[PDB]
């Protein structure tokens, strides 16, 4: 039954009786369900350190990924610039799923197209599919850019790129002067943010590897920025914000930003802004290369040192205080151009930020989880914070990495408790949060179930999540955030005492139990 | 009315194509007329995407995994291969469960093989053994496994047969290999062959010998139905208010046991003909079990279902349907009343896949609302045979749609509202055009039923009325 | 007792068995406490229309007020201009408050003087206290400019400030040219608001009255820009950065950004920023006027009008969309500078924000409080989002005001249910949303105590509280944020509907009961 | 230490004073030397803030309303006046209760008369009495009244008592007349002195006549403790461990019947001299109940305290008292081994306004801290005189000290640690120096008893050994 004034959607009409009662009808008749004592033990039991023993005894099961395949990072990739369509040569279904996974964590159009292959390409290659694709795309889309990547179905049937794109440019389906960039992302090496990487590298290489004759380094006077696989809107405007104040000249590659963020004014723009040709072919004569995700850009690295012959520095993640602190020493030292009063301005008032809010951050523990670069950005603010991280999980993670963020978690008091996990999932975080109850998760949405499995377990037992990462379905415009630079520092400080401060209210908000602690001013 | 408009439309639009692709396109753009009765005249379907040109379809993984087998709440459905296919697919299509999640229901869950250079160069059988070694460990209350296929699995020379058969046997524990490599097929329908042919060889038939099961002449068995929003909660508890006995429901909030009673019932009510017509055929040709197509979209339907169903049956199923139709009688009037005239003479496109664009037009034709444009990303002939008598004189049918194709109609179309996907939401909602998901309901459960019509109709009242739309051009411009 | 390696604060040290034995004891055996039974009952009968309706008949009775007193006001005008001390005469009780008041909210340091008023001048009055206090003050803390507002006591006894201060500058305690504006501020009349406005128009009197001769109306170029009593930095910055954008100049007027924002760099700065008094001498000369909360600047309109003759449009507070797009407007039409395609954007970016959040934000009923302009902007932006404000409280409003809002409301069919209530306490208000529950409250942090009161009823009956408006004492660092501009409706729009979806969370965390509608995707 | 540099620096520091200003600010400060024990002779305290000097010294009101009637819960506390002086204050002092607010129990919330202009011209007399009349309709379950004028009061020639008188007969409730006008006095302990008067004349002898209450030979009252963060809980448990029996508790957590019930007890525990000393001697007075000073700041303190008071009554107490020193001996021995080797040999500068900066001594020196320099808003020359012996050789003495006064002292001592008031913290922040608040235990739990000691030594050490502090100078600078 409905009532017209007050309509009740899904939550809650199924708690209404009748439809408690349909369900109790439905279980006790059809469902052949365990009896719930049955069900309680049990998920006792996979609350217990038994149960964890078993679980990281784990060899080919995976639980609950924390990682996604290597083409959806080169689609990221491509979107970053200038009139390009990326495309996905291989089946459509992966394109299908891509573009959903995006258009969710943006709230965005992601455009991308695929070439359909199908069983009978499977056995005679996808050179046709290919051909027409090219075609089919550059006609109705009118893209200036062409990337190609590949689905696993392509890389298992050892589909040669080079060769069908140049077949099709000999063909006449695409003129031969029309830029068609390409790289090789199979989902069964790395992960999506290899992916980005690989995607980069083609795209570099195609537009500088033949034309390196006439590039001296350091002759247009700027310094090119690449950014990596980025989720966050708003670390492309610091970084360009950041530069643009110390009077540095920049070029930022493969940026996202305008695509990702078009206004809704009565038009539906499919493409806006990017990194240009001209830009991309003008790249070797920058001063340096500055790469702000290292730990997923090694190819990218090799390539820039290798052939622009740039002398790549050393750089951690601008995240938080001292990194940040040692990115713009840096970025001074190449460009010449003195740290402004701005920054210097802006560095005091996230000191002040600290100490304002360090009685209430102190020796919190925290599980947290994602991408390599930001993990260990935040596990780095997390030290200079004063917080505890517990669980450090990685699930794409190498174990070069790992001995970094061990010396990183060595180098502070805070870190005595840490333990750094690579090749892991959220089954066994889950596990790790169950046995060794932290304060905090810091996490991307998938989080949220294992918070509700803590507090299946009790209320005191109960685990929250907050959500910083990728990607982020269930929250609505995070993804214009920032987490780099000293405004990502400000930014990510707030969310965690905040966050701290709101489960206290929760907990002393029983009327004449909990409540001589509910205080006004904290 | 202005149907030749229509025909210049369509020839405008695939002026841009290059000749092949014009050429194959021009076939799946008709103008609707309802006298005819062959779709086949005038639009081809169930055909290859053409390439590079951003179809909407999915493939056969999604059909199979996605559509069918996801759903079943006490089995644990394995992605065999790469780690992308399942977190892409990991709780992104809201079918309700009631159950203990990663105890004894497991559908949010995402289990894959997470398939690494080396499984793709030595294969992976040896592995997928360990994995359900390890599933049978750390899982104790599962009702059996599902080996979901994905593209590799096909392509490089693994044998999921014989690894289910043998360790199925050792472990008396029911395992399904589906052969749903995404290659396969021209879209998710073919997954959904797949996924209802590996229901009949493996579970379908578990208690064909078994007689324990006491039956009473009112049984139905819910066919097609995935509980979106708990849309199959809405529809059986009406079944049930009708004196039925509602033994199973495919595959929303199912269990394995559930499928395994199914051939024991009286009646195959199936809510999708595209998913489920072929284990319902299957069915009626073994067991003799008669199955029938209903409507719970909007009152008028809903109400027609009904009464066709109660008059499968005997005298009392029929006088407890007229009872059923009386108590739910003012409610929905009462909707009508409070929303028909906001909505009234509004105009709808709807892009939906295979059920839906047709299902859907009662609904919206009950709240006084015009469909001008239907669309199936990957329906059959006789999807588009039963639509062209639900669909108006002079109206837009499109299988397959580009994304360029689809907005160019609707900038000429100019429809006050569009029901679609979550790949086209944002793309219309920037051209300034109110749009409702028709495949999750935009997060709001459900839109089945006499409960599911006054959701639906506040719904589409607060999307089309929105102040927002009124305020995408600045004042100075 | 405690554990050493893991030390209880008082939540939950009280919570364990030897202290609830205790205080159940001590309950038992000298407080004379009422049943539980009679507790519980009084409680409930709280809850009711019955209550409410005696409630509503209170005439002498306040209860949780919702406004302060004219010298904080006073002092927070003060505070924007370069060099200026906050001068209060009379008690300096008052002055620890203010202070204390004020540190809590900015988490920053707060300089203000008192003269020390006695009984002795309760008896004789206040200008010995006037004469040293000037010279100390001037002395000690070296001041541009000294800021002079009367406390209660002082208004009470009649002090005459003007002579005072002459009295002061004729017998060589302070320098006759050295600038004291000087303004009047009961406590007993309106509220802090208009202590700012009375502490501006004195400040703009001092500066401009006797030497208008001279001034040309628009022969600066600039437009005069007066912020009212603002808490938030935000708006300060977006307002200046909005100017800035469109190449208008500008004059902001008592701003105190900078002063309320200084960095820790291992130094105390007591003064920073702030507008110069050549500003405000050269005031007279610019093109126009704006006053950003017209409804408690009248007396500044006042001044402004009669003496520098300038034309003050008819304008809204900034807030929303429609708001700032008519701020805009007259920016563009006195300046005559083009609106700038930034500008442009950026509103299309909140109406893109706008159409993503709709489905969540539609008809969701809240009740709200705060200061006049405040509460009318949160309403107009409420309406334009579809939202239902249901109880609108403004303590310190009138009823030109509440036409004003109730014309608003008549303009859109979302405000068919909204009731505008002035001079009624939050003591009301928590009748109101226990009688006619909203979904949400918006207002300061006094509201949590209402919250923990519907908590108390039920979890079905509670009402969260969103804390926008002044003062926010248990969260840090909210002051930073906007709440004017498209930036500040993008900020607020982000409150509101993450605060809905983590409500929706919390009531579908539930295994097996109500996390069926436990959504990854919202 | 440098007696003749510290003297040299308050010089220093004062020559930046005009010529009043400055001879009246030399008699407030001063050199320590712990053999001198008449601090008149030394120091000069308890006289009028000087103007313009940015005083940190609160109102009467403040040490009436905020301090000695705020925290008992059954009482509604009327701040008469307009808005200002019960916002300021509603809630600011973390005076712990348990109760069911704005039913049983009124700690956090405002009741204010908010007089307007007509209040001031014509009066608020007749404005009280309806006052009083709607919070007896109100708020049933209260338990009386007090009515705690604000400076109009005072400065309009209003009657309280009489309205008072008139409506408490007439209802049969308890109205407590507070002329506590922030205006009298100079700091917030003339207001101690008028709410004790108060107390002494309108609520203490309610029950001189009545004998119903049973006494034990091991009665006490708690006298001054005002449960900040649960402080008067932390000791009252002690006392409840040692044998005694707690009748009442002045004024945290407190009830009108303990303060009704405390002439019966036989021993006073003092614990803030300064708010309450005028209390205690009128009733050693008038009922020749022996009252004594105690401290719970720190293991040392408390044994010491726990066994003096022991030695008041029989040799059971006495046992029990050692008892309960042996059972918390490991605890606060494991606190000390914890965290005095992180805090040995640092310094602390301490400004607060009574008591606590003599009171809080011995507990840093538990932990190896050395306390240089320390100074009261408001306390008297008794407290001086109780302060000398209690700190070093040449340590800096300091009465209602400047802000200017402090910020040069902090400059030149140097220390690692200060403790003080909120206006104070944010200015010490930005210069570098760890600061705690004294006042509310910077929002933390209890700093008395052997409890409170755990979280004394942990709040002190997170704040002198953060990070941050080694961050303020940005590196390239
Ligand atoms: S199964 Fe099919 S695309 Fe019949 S694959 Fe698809 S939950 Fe659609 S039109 Mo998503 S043939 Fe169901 C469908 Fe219809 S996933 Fe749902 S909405 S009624
Ligand atoms: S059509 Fe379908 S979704 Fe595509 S792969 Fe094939 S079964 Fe799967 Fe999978 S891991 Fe990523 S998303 Fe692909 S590239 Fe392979
Ligand atoms: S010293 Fe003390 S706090 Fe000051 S007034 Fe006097 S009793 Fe009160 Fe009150 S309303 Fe505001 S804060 Fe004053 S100006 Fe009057
Ligand atoms: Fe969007
Ligand atoms: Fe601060």
């Amino acid at each position: 039954s409905q009532q017209v004034d007050k309509i009740k959607a899904s939550y809650p009409l199924f708690l209404d009786q009748d439809y408690k009662d349909m369900l109790a009808k439905k279980r006790d008749g059809f469902e052949e369900k365990y009896p719930q004592d049955k069900i309680d033990e049990v998920f006792q039991w996979t609350t217990t350190k038994e149960y964890q023993e078993l679980n990281f005894q784990r060899e080919a099961l995976t639980v609950n990924p924390a990682k996604a395949c290597q083409p959806l990072g080169a689609v990221l990739c491509a979107l970053g610039f200038e009139k390009t369509m990326p495309y996905v040569h291989g089946s459509q279904g992966c394109v299908a799923y891509f573009r959903s996974y995006f258009n969710r964590h943006f709230r965005e159009p992601v455009s991308c197209v695929s070439d359909s292959m199908t069983e009978d390409a499977a056995v005679f290659g996808g050179q046709q599919n290919m051909k027409d694709g090219l075609q089919n795309c550059k006609a109705t889309y009118k893209p200036d850019m062409i990337a190609v990547s590949t689905t696993c179905m392509a890389e298992v049937i050892g589909d040669d790129l080079n060769a069908f794109i140049n077949n099709s440019k000999k063909e006449g389906f695409i003129p031969d002067e029309f830029p068609v960039p390409f790289a090789h992302t199979p989902s069964f090496v790395g992960s999506h943010v290899t992916g980005w990487d690989n995607m980069f590298e083609g795209i570099a290489r195609y537009f500088t590897l033949k034309s390196m004759d006439d590039k001296v380094v350091g002759s247009n006077k700027k310094i090119n920025i690449v950014p990596g696989f980025e989720t966050y809107l708003g670390n492309f405007r610091v970084i360009k914000r950041m530069l643009s104040e110390m009077g540095v000249g920049y070029s930022l590659l493969s940026d996202p930003e305008e695509v990702l963020d078009t206004p809704a004014d009565g038009q539906f723009r499919m493409y806006a802004g990017g990194t240009t040709q001209e830009e991309m072919k003008d790249a070797p004569n920058a001063l340096n290369t500055v790469l702000l995700q290292p730990w997923h850009l090694e190819k990218t690295k090799k390539f820039v040192e290798g052939t622009w012959k740039h002398e790549v520095p050393k750089l951690n993640i601008p995240m938080g205080l001292d990194w940040t602190d040692e990115f713009l020493m840096k970025v001074s030292e190449i460009s010449g151009q003195p740290i402004p009063a701005s920054l210097t301005k802006e560095r005091g008032r996230l000191v002040d930020m600290m100490t304002d809010s360090h009685t209430w951050l102190h020796g919190k523990r925290f599980a947290l989880w994602g991408d390599p670069d930001f993990v260990m950005g935040l596990v780095k603010f997390l030290l200079e914070l004063g917080c505890e991280p517990v669980h450090i999980l990685c699930h794409n993670g190498n174990k070069r990495w790992k001995k970094a963020v061990d010396a990183i978690l060595a180098a502070s008091p805070y870190g005595k408790n840490a333990t750094v996990y690579i090749g892991k999932d959220l089954w066994h975080l889950r596990s790790l949060v169950f046995t060794d109850k932290p304060d905090f998760m810091i996490g991307n949405s998938y989080g949220k179930f294992i918070q509700r499995d803590t507090l299946h377990k009790g209320k005191e037992f109960e685990v929250p999540l907050i959500r910083i990462g990728f990607p982020i379905f269930d929250r609505h415009h995070l993804h214009r955030s920032t987490t780099l630079g000293y405004e990502g520092a400000m930014q990510i400080l707030t969310t965690l005492v905040n966050s701290i401060l709101e489960r206290l209210d929760e907990e002393t908000r029983g009327m004449q139990a909990t409540d001589y602690n509910h205080d006004l001013v904290r | 009315m202005s149907r030749e408009e229509v025909e210049s439309l369509i020839q405008e639009v695939l002026e841009v194509y290059p000749e092949k692709a014009r050429k194959d396109r021009n076939k799946h753009l008709a103008v609707n007329d309802p006298a005819v009765t062959q779709s086949k005249k005038c639009i081809i379907s169930n055909k290859k995407s053409q390439p590079g040109l951003m179809t909407i379809r999915g493939c056969a993984y999604a059909g199979s995994k996605g559509v069918v087998w996801g759903p079943i709440k006490d089995m644990i459905h394995i992605s065999h291969g790469p780690v992308g296919c399942g977190q892409y697919s990991r709780a992104g299509r809201r079918n309700y469960y009631i159950g203990t999640t990663g105890v004894n229901a497991f559908v949010t869950m995402n289990f894959t093989s997470d398939f690494q250079e080396k499984d793709i160069v030595f294969g992976g059988d040896k592995k997928l053994a360990k994995l359900i070694d390890e599933v049978e460990t750390l899982f104790p209350l599962n009702k059996g496994i599902s080996v979901q296929s994905e593209c590799p699995i096909g392509l490089i020379g693994d044998d999921i047969e014989s690894v289910s058969k043998v360790k199925g046997a050792e472990l008396s524990k029911t395992i399904v290999p589906v052969r749903c490599e995404g290659f396969r097929g021209v879209s998710q329908s073919l997954g959904h062959h797949i996924a209802n042919d590996a229901v009949r060889d493996w579970v379908l038939g578990k208690r064909d010998e078994d007689t324990t099961f006491a039956s009473t002449p009112y049984d139905v068995a819910i066919i097609g139905d995935y509980n979106i929003g708990g849309d199959a909660w809405s529809s059986r508890i009406l079944l049930e208010e009708m004196g039925l006995r509602c033994v199973a429901q495919w595959s929303g909030d199912g269990s394995i046991s559930e499928i395994e009673l199914t051939p024991k019932v009286k009646l195959n009510l199936v809510h999708c003909y595209r998913s489920m017509n072929y284990i319902s055929r299957h069915m009626e040709e073994k067991y003799g079990i008669p199955w029938m197509e209903y409507n719970f979209f909007g009152p008028t339907k809903t109400i027609e279902s009904l009464r066709a169903i109660a008059a499968k049956f005997d005298e009392s199923i029929q006088k407890k349907c007229e009872e059923v139709i009386a108590k739910y009688k003012p409610e929905w009037e009462a909707v009508v009343a409070k929303y028909r005239p906001r909505l009234e003479g509004k105009r709808v496109m709807l892009y939906i896949g295979g059920l839906r664009p047709r299902h859907v037009i009662g609904a919206y034709e009950d709240l006084g609302m015009e469909v001008v444009g239907t669309g199936y990303e990957f329906a059959h002939n006789d999807d588009y045979d039963r639509t062209m008598k639900e669909m108006g004189d002079s109206t837009l049918l499109y299988d397959d749609v580009t994304g360029y194709e689809f907005e160019e109609f609707v900038k000429r179309i100019k429809p006050d509202l569009i029901g679609s996907g979550i790949k086209e939401k944002f793309i219309f909602q920037k051209m300034g055009i109110p749009f409702r998901e028709m495949h999750s309901w935009d997060y709001s459960g459900p839109y089945h039923g006499f409960d599911g019509f006054a959701i639906f109709a506040r719904d589409m009242d607060m999307t089309l009325n929105n102040p927002c739309w009124k305020k995408l051009q600045a004042p100075w411009e």
